[PDB]
RNA sequence: GUGAAGAGGGAAACAACCCAGACCGCCAGCUAAGGUCCCAAAGUCAUGGUUAAGUGGGAAACGAUGUGGGAAGGCCCAGACAGCCAGGAUGUUGGCUUAGAAGCAGCCAUCAUUUAAAGAAAGCGUAAUAGCUCACUGGUCGAGUCGGCCUGCGCGGAAGAU
RNA sequence: GAUGUCGGCUCAUCACAUCCUGGGGCUGAAGUAGGUCCCAAGGGUAUGGCUGUUCGCCAUUUAAAGUGGUACGCGAGCUGG
């Protein structure tokens, strides 16, 4: 609630343009960094972001952090881009880019035919180490999230694709 | 994790949030509280 | 600690008391000394979240009814049949 | 998880940290090498006495970088030997297996002063009250 | 208000020795570390410099409470403030002991003798030899210029008259 | 009370329910219980409050960090409450126990130090040292926040012969 | 003044609280495998004996030998034992 009152005040040659409710961020670097308020009114003003309840609505609070968040978040993707440094633990497995593709082995005998979004981009300095280009913070950790989805950080000997949040405590072996 | 019914705090950690019209126990220290239903 | 206001009885009974509580109200009793029982009416929630804190019983109460303060703590209490709410609640002057 | 844990615990006798059962498992869980660990410590130990436990405190960075700390040897050690016991009796405060002087205790102190944060040698003293209490011996003023 | 007098308590004692002191410094670590901080416990006591680390909410409420001189525009944010009534070179030269285990462009502000010291002329002031130190080399810059100077240049005329 | 020994209106209907007690005839009006978007006759009623389950309009034990309002009150821009991040120290890997027993396997001490400050530790977790949260300390942080109680609404609990 | 019973075959049908493949969590689960475990009606789901007979005992198949109802399915079909 102290994040509904917040104003943003949004940086220098980063255009927010407002159809509302759908609010648009535009600026050098990249294209469609966007985000939607649906319960809750943002005016936008000269730069002092306010938040408040929308007409047929009862519910409170609820988008009204998540439009703040969102929008600053994607106002920092066209301004600084977002965070790049992936990397996974565990043999055999890869994450070797060439162009749209992303090479990997799950033991398949068919090619697994793991690709990148075509709204993003991506490339490698070692085999198992990746670095994802683009200026919109949802996309790069959804790529992320789906290539973990049955390879997340296990909670015995760690083994997974790293990156943001994450699960892992560490076990010792059972007793002999 | 069992099913159950009547949603707990497991540890510290279990955030409890609903999802969809059930209460999940959902946590961030261990996998091993993913409580299903609430 | 709690500062609160009372009404002398426009009606007394049963019959009464039931048309107090349809409108979130109830009644009460100041007894003791050489004086008079004095009736009144209070206001159910205007006391219920008073009661929340222990203050109630530990410190006197400020009533006033008709502009005339004597000065009162609690005494044994009156139930709803299924709630710990207050039906009617007697008082001592002190 | 970071991994990290600050003030990582060791009490061993100088030579014997070769094998790794006497400095235990918690050296290789926040990553420390034992037998590097070993070499790093040997170069300021030949002064000190063999088997004589020597107290180490080491802080361990994210990134698996350490560094460590080494101290004169406890007020445990010096506490049994002047009192002519082998070990404690496994029961503090109750159970007397002998006694130890004020004045005593006041050399003790001194011995271990670079060690204390005490602001009077006293307050330093007050501290190993608790070392001889624990294996029980009593403090007399 | 709160319930309990504990964050009131330590405002005013604070405030009575940071109006006080001679010297003072205020510092920028968020995290201080123990380490650092136990050796400065250490060598402060040496020098009979005190020090403590304190919010920026403490400090806010110092401000309101109690009038300030030198130091208070400094309380915002992220702060240490080591501190001496007494040897006033000494709480300049903690920050030097501070700045041996972490980074010099972390000090906001200072006072010496009542002066405001903004956060980059603190760097070459605080050398500083104290009151007594500084009391007897200025009492010799004068002692020489009165008598000493005048026979040093009486003496450099019938120098240039010895002729070789 | 009704049916038994009565017609009509309402209930997805019936021989006892709720309203009501058919003399007949009248393309007459009102009222009852019950209703008022379509079946199907009338309110998508005016004002305010709230939920997102077809709850409503299907029932309990039971439970929690589901969600709002309200009044009374502590905290309360002089900085909250809670997390996330960083610090978590000196004796000290105390004594016993042991491979080491180290806040977190067991048992006893339950202390003392420079300190604005860090329990010889509240809870978690492969037996465990670990990894982690935790007050307390300091960041991020500049507005609501929490305990009690009244109250609107929720939940999962609530799987079967066509 | 007739709503008439047991077990089996033939022929069935409907409920899923699933015998099994399948997708997924936890694990005191390294992997494997098992313990724990949720979604799911789509489909396949054995035979001879003795007894009136389901169940039994015994020999036997297969990866396997399910759960529940039906005038306790089906005598204007059968064995009517």
């Amino acid at each position: 609630s102290r994040v509904a009152k917040a104003p943003v005040v949004v940086p220098a040659g980063v255009d927010v343009k407002i159809n509302g409710q759908v609010i648009t961020i535009k600026g050098k670097n990249g294209e469609l960094t966007r985000t939607l308020n649906d319960a809750v009114e943002v005016k936008h003003a000269d730069n002092t972001l306010t938040f408040g309840p929308r007409d047929g609505y009862a519910d409170g609070w609820a988008q009204a952090g998540t439009a703040r968040a969102l929008l600053n978040s994607m106002v920092i993707g066209v301004t600084e881009g977002f965070t790049k440094k992936l990397q996974l633990v565990g043999v055999g497995y890869r994450a070797a880019v060439k162009g749209n593709v992303i090479n990997l082995s799950l033991g398949f005998s068919h090619p697994v035919d793991h690709q990148l979004p075509a709204g993003i981009t991506a490339e490698c300095p070692t085999q198992t180490e990746i670095v994802l280009k683009g200026a919109d913070k949802q996309v790069i950790g959804q790529v992320a999230a789906d290539l973990r989805a049955y390879r997340r950080p296990e909670p015995y000997k760690g083994k997974g694709v790293r990156y943001a949040d994450e699960v892992v405590r560490t076990k010792e072996a059972k007793k002999k | 994790m069992k099913v159950r019914a009547s949603v707990k705090k497991l540890c510290r950690n279990c955030k409890i949030v609903k999802r969809d019209g059930v209460i999940r126990v959902i946590c961030s220290a261990e996998p091993k509280h993913k409580q299903r239903q609430g | 600690m709690f500062t609160i206001n009372a009404e002398v009885r426009k009606e007394q009974g049963k019959g009464a008391s039931r048309r107090l509580r349809a409108a979130n109200k109830f009644p009460a009793i100041i007894y003791g000394g050489k004086e008079a029982p004095l009736a009144i009416e209070l206001d159910h929630d205007k006391v219920m979240n008073m009661q929340a804190k222990a203050e109630f019983y530990s410190e006197v109460l400020t009533i006033v009814v008709d502009g005339k303060e004597i000065k009162v703590k609690a005494q044994d209490v009156q139930r709803h049949p299924y709630k710990p709410k207050l039906q009617h609640i007697d008082f001592v002057r002190a | 998880a970071k991994k990290v844990q600050a003030y990582v615990k060791l009490q061993v006798a100088a030579g014997m940290a070769n094998p790794s059962p006497p400095v235990g498992p918690a050296l290789g869980q926040q990553g420390v090498n034992i037998m590097e660990f070993c070499k790093a410590f040997n170069a300021k130990t030949d002064s000190i006495e063999k088997g004589l436990p020597i107290p180490v405190v080491i802080t361990v960075y994210a990134d698996r970088s350490f560094t460590f700390v080494t101290k004169t040897p406890p007020a445990a050690v010096l506490l049994k030997k002047a009192a002519g016991i082998k070990s404690g009796s496994g029961k503090p405060n109750k159970d007397k297996v002998g006694k130890i002087s004020r004045a005593q205790l006041q050399e003790i102190a001194q011995t271990k002063a670079a060690d204390m944060t005490g602001a009077d040698i006293e307050a330093m003293t007050r501290s190993i009250e608790g070392t001889a209490r624990s294996m029980g011996l009593v403090v007399e003023d | 208000a709160l319930n309990l007098q504990d964050k009131q308590a330590i405002v005013a004692e604070v405030s009575e020795v940071a109006k006080g002191a001679l010297s003072a410094v205020v510092a920028d670590s968020r995290g201080v570390t123990v380490d650092k901080m136990t050796e400065l416990r250490k060598a402060g006591r040496e020098a009979g410099v005190y020090m403590r680390v304190v919010r920026n909410t403490l400090l806010r409420r110092a401000v309101e409470g109690t009038p300030f001189e030198c130091l208070k525009d400094a309380f915002v944010g992220p702060t240490l403030i080591a501190y001496s009534m007494e040897h006033p070179g000494a709480a300049a030269r903690l920050f030097k002991e501070f700045a041996k285990a972490n980074a010099k462009f972390e000090v906001k502000a200072a006072a010496f003798e009542g002066e405001l010291i903004p956060a980059s002329q603190i760097d070459r002031l605080a050398t500083l030899p104290t009151y007594e130190e500084a009391i007897a080399r200025l009492m010799a810059t004068m002692k020489e210029a009165s008598a000493g100077k005048l026979v040093r240049t009486l003496a450099a005329v019938r120098d240039a008259k010895e002729a070789a």
